[PDB]
């Protein structure tokens, strides 16, 4: 099913859907953790951030 | 152009087999004990003794299979008994727990059932170290022709790092 998810999102291709890069279950935080990666975009906000949560409105 | 030589060509001490030497000194759990060898029961060639070691793992690892180093064990307990028919048939001569310095990850009580008995003031055993004592003991019993019966001994000898022959 991990490979099946790799199929279901490695083929998932759009613009506003930021592209699935890869996933991995590590043991590095102390615990086990299924860490996934995507593409960093600078200065990530919501619209509610862009107006209401964060300055300015 | 010089040749190699063995210690089988030499004359080896054996008396550490015929005595105890342990820096615990508590020596409790005085059961049918790790009874000391004498030279009437001196070891022979072709003879058999039984042996069982209990281990603990001491290593943290990673996922390692996903399409910090992979875990390995160390020794925790050793019980080597006279498998020959006699008055000490099955009576141990080794029941020694490990003088272990650093931290031990797993107690492995589901695999080993240690108390943990590797305490120095709380020995309840001959808490004895391998460094040249009992490793020499097992090595000499390998050397003299004393075969080692028991269960699953192959990977046991691997984790010992002894290479007992066929």
């Amino acid at each position: 099913k991990i490979s099946k998810i790799y199929q279901i999102w490695s083929k998932i291709n759009c613009t506003n859907l930021i592209k699935f890069r890869d996933i991995f279950q590590t043991t590095k935080f102390g615990n086990l953790s299924i860490c996934l990666v995507f593409d960093y975009y600078p200065n990530s906000l919501s619209l509610y951030d862009y107006h209401f949560v964060n300055f300015p409105k | 152009r010089k040749p190699f030589f063995s210690v089988d060509t030499y004359s080896i001490n054996y008396d550490i087999l015929f005595r105890d030497y342990f820096a615990n000194g508590i020596r409790d759990t005085a059961r049918r004990e790790y009874k000391l060898l004498t030279h009437d029961e001196a070891p022979k060639s072709g003879t058999l003794v039984a042996i069982d070691a209990e281990f603990v793992s001491l290593q943290s690892e990673l996922c390692e299979i996903d399409h910090i180093r992979p875990k390995r064990t160390a020794l925790a307990r050793i019980s080597i008994i006279r498998g020959e028919e006699g008055e000490l048939y099955g009576v141990p001569f080794v029941d020694d727990y490990v003088v272990n310095t650093n931290h031990i990850e797993d107690y492995l009580t589901r695999y080993s059932g240690i108390l943990p008995g590797d305490l120095d003031p709380e020995k309840s055993t001959k808490r004895l170290v391998r460094r040249n004592v009992v490793y020499r003991k097992v090595w000499l019993l390998m050397q003299l022709g004393c075969v080692f019966v028991g269960h699953g001994l192959n990977n046991d000898f691997k984790h010992i790092n002894i290479n007992v022959p066929r």
